[PDB]
RNA sequence: GGUUUGAUAGAAACGGGAUGUAAGCACCAAGGCAACGAGGUGUUCAGUCCGCGUUUACUAACCAUUCGUUCCUUUCACUU
RNA sequence: CCCUAACUGGAGUCCGGUGAAGCUUACAUUCUAGUGCACAGUCUAGAGACCUCUAGGGGGAAGUGAAGACCCCGUGGAGC
RNA sequence: AAGUCGGCUUCACCCCGGGACCCGUGAAAAGGACAGCUAAAUGUCCGUACCGAGAACUGACACAGGUGCCCCUAGCUGAAAAGGCUAAGGCGUGUCGGAGUAAUUCAGUUAAGGGAAUUCGGCAAAUUAGCUCCGUAACUUCGGGAUAAGGAGUGCCUGCU
RNA sequence: UGUUCGGGUCGAAGCAGGGCUGUGAAGUCCUGUGGACCGUUCACAAACGAAAAUCCUGGUAAUAGUAGCAGCAAAGCAGG
RNA sequence: UGGAGGACCGUAAACGGUAUUGAUCUGCAAAUCAUUCGUGUGACCUGCGUCUCGUAGUGAAAUGCUAAUCUAACCCGGCA
RNA sequence: UUAUGCUAUCAGGUGGAUGGCUCGGCUCAAGAGCUUAUGAAGGACGUGCCAAGCUGCGAUAAGCCCGGGGUAGGUG
């Protein structure tokens, strides 16, 4: 329980809606050439440089 | 059955027990599956179905049995004792309530009037500097040198 | 500049509606005495307490306790929740 | 229904081999297989009763019996049931 | 106790924040300088020629 | 090696062995007012056990497959 | 240690699943001698050698790991 | 469903007081008390899930390391928070099977007679081991050496001081 | 690149294999595949020719269905 | 009686790291594990905070340590 | 039906070379050349009906208003 304080808290929130597949729409629209994403992560591995 | 699991940690909270004291009737199997909420578990609980095991405790018969014994004096003996002597009996404590045990009976003594200042003086000195074993010891020296002034 | 973006409707901020209370997805710049003088502005009823927590959407949500009873009702009806 | 109720005594003592933590569940393989080569079925059709696992698992995994008599009925449909017997 | 991975599990801390000004991770919490852009040490953003190559 | 024209393995019993006299019961037990009582004696060379033998088909050695034909073919020594 | 034996659990061995890395110019079933940069499975002359697979310890491949840390040299450095 | 009582003990927690040491003499400031009682209003902002580790951190890993620790831890044995066996609580969570499952190997148990002959070397292993009692040398800076060394006892039951 | 003369959806470049010529660097042609570009004369240029650098980047073998998935810590079994 | 000491024994509390020259040595680990050991009321150990650094710091001093780098760290530049 | 193999070709897989194409790059020439407290550049966060990145934008948030060109589609 490391206490943030509301900026930290808001980036983390954005990094983990970041976190997030590109939508299924999006690669119908784009007809499957974006299906990738830079941001895609996992929480275990090497972590934010955000916070 | 599917998963119970997620029923059985949810009953575990509403019991407050562990998880392992929890019981599921393993032929309630799809009753215990279509329970979702606390208030789902709660009418199992109460109509039987899920239940909180009986705690297995440690049986105390056999060391009260040897506490009664070890109270009567047996089953002490050297070949039991592993810790020190003073780990066993501090000395401070011995001495503790040796001291105070001749103090009250002098105390007393001096209250009822068998013991006048100038020789309860001597005997508290006498008691503090260790004459004494007890106060069996210390009734046993006034009553060989007459220090109670009887009547 | 209105606090109140919009009322948040899930299974736990509809359980709110059967205790009168009714929580509002708002700006999180704004602090609980604005969010409530922008609520009794739009509404018209008088707010008893204010509850806030920030989420990790970064959102701020709002549940508002009212003082007069059916006022949540009255309020979900008119936004056409209920 | 039941083709064929007979008691069996089956010796344990091939499970001594295994190395000795594994005996008891090395033993309730000796017996599931004496059950399908004696009943003449198959190893998913030999059920083993709860007295049977109790009594092949009652003194830990390691010193299981030398021997165990059961009970072992065979029906139309294949299937076997086995029970401890005294 | 081991210079590396033993020593290496101490790394509970920080030593760089964050910077305001230059959004970087490197905004020292003891001198209160970013050792990128310099905010805290100066008004300036913080650039030297030898950032790059001598362009010849 | 044996495979019902069978003692190959197992069960049962017995022989031959290992250990050391089982549980329960009765009497005694230093003593304790009694409740109890470590333990001793008899029951009891008992109780428990045998990855050895013998006797004994009581259950399991059953049911089968495969090669000894280049395979399809009638380049056939065959048959619908 | 004389001088080793038996046993216990984990590996190994056999089976199902999963599944890397390091040596490698080529060929390659070798052995003896000689020759050759004087330390050869490959050259020369002999002697052996039917192929494939499994297990096993490491004789050899001057085995692999590595532009020798010993010595010298460099009008190469560093510290003292 | 009972839900009523007594007794013992009590750490490692709370209050209070005493003593000894100096050789570090062992923080500051906000705040509070000493004059406040009544009634209304106000009390904004940020954190709050969950892990806190033999799978939620860090070491590239679901890594046998490391990472604040607790002013956290129940019964018996026992000096004890040692070790063993058990509660509560958490788990079976991180490849299986297997016919002697050969040789060999990692880690263990035991070993006739000899007892360091092994080896650079008693390396490794083995011996001793708790507590009580008796007894304890040379030397010494008089403090010690010292648990020196070397001997005896120890379980259970009955009744007691 | 300038310049001369051309070829191509009735199938250019490239690619796999082959025929012929040339001492050769190489050129040309045939078959298949491919689907839009390619040559040629005389000259002129160059980021112009690879088998090697413990070369670099990418891809991919042998090793090999091998080692590992064994000290953690007794790790699972029966029934449904 | 009293309770001092850089006193003693001792915990897989904590800290350290003797010996096995054991396991491991493409490891669980870019130094860890098991057993055996030293300190364990003090020159003690430790959290968090804060300060001291490159010809400089820090060092009960080994040229030890200063982010797996130390007889002058690391990054970029002089530098092709 | 001689296995395990060896050599050559062929078919297929893997792979992404070659060829062709290219809204990109590079160099040279000619222009043009400051901006911010009337809050710049840069960054953070937010902003889309389904929207995670980039880009634009700023709670009026892939946008709002006015004039001109353009005119039938638009919603990066």
């Amino acid at each position: 329980m490391s206490h943030n304080m509301k900026g930290q808290k808001k980036r983390l929130a954005k990094a983990h809606k970041q976190n997030t597949r590109v939508p299924v729409w999006v690669i119908v629209k784009t007809n499957r050439k974006v299906v990738s994403h830079p941001r895609r992560r996992h929480w275990r591995r090497r972590s934010l440089d955000v916070k | 059955m599917s998963d119970l699991s997620n029923q059985r940690k949810l009953a575990s909270k509403v019991l407050g027990c562990g998880l392992d004291r929890v019981w599921l009737n393993p032929e309630a199997s799809e009753e215990i599956a279509s329970a979702i909420t606390r208030e789902d578990i709660r009418g199992l609980i109460e109509e039987g179905t899920i239940k909180a095991k009986p705690v297995k405790g440690v049986s105390r018969g056999r060391a009260r049995a040897l506490a009664a014994k070890r109270k009567y004096g047996h089953c002490k003996g050297h070949g039991s004792r592993k810790g020190k002597k003073g780990a066993r009996t501090p000395k401070k404590e011995q001495w503790i309530k040796k001291i105070r045990a001749l103090r009250r009976r002098l105390k007393e003594l001096r209250a009822d009037g068998a013991l006048d200042k100038s020789v309860y003086c001597r005997l508290y000195r006498k008691a503090k500097g260790g004459e004494y074993r007890s106060v069996s010891h210390l009734n046993s020296h006034l009553e060989s040198e007459k220090l109670l002034k009887k009547e | 500049m209105s606090s109140i973006n919009y009322p948040f409707v899930t299974e736990k901020a509809m359980m709110l509606l059967d205790e009168n209370k009714l929580q509002f997805i708002v700006d999180t710049r704004s602090n609980k005495k604005q969010i409530l003088e922008d609520v009794e502005k739009m509404y018209g009823f008088k707010v008893k307490s204010v509850r806030t927590m920030t989420t990790m959407k970064g959102m701020k949500k709002a549940v508002l306790a009212f003082e007069e009873p059916e006022a949540a009702h009255e309020i979900a009806t008119r936004i056409g929740l209920m | 229904d039941m083709v064929k109720e007979q008691i069996y005594t089956i010796p344990l003592r091939e499970v001594r081999k295994v190395p000795a933590w594994k005996r008891a569940n090395r033993a309730v393989i000796e017996v599931r297989g004496f059950l399908v080569r004696h009943m003449k079925t198959e190893s998913v059709q030999v059920k083993l009763d709860k007295s049977i696992n109790e009594h092949l698992w009652e003194k830990g995994c390691e010193k299981p019996p030398l021997s165990i008599r059961v009970r072992a009925v065979k029906f139309a449909d294949g299937e076997v049931q086995a029970e401890l017997a005294q | 106790m081991s210079k590396g991975t033993s020593s290496m599990g101490k790394r509970q801390k920080r030593t760089h924040a964050k910077c305001r000004r230059c959004g970087s991770v490197s905004f020292n919490v003891h001198t209160k300088q970013c050792t990128s852009c310099g905010f805290g040490k100066t008004s300036r953003m913080r650039t030297y020629k030898w950032q790059a190559k001598c362009k010849y």
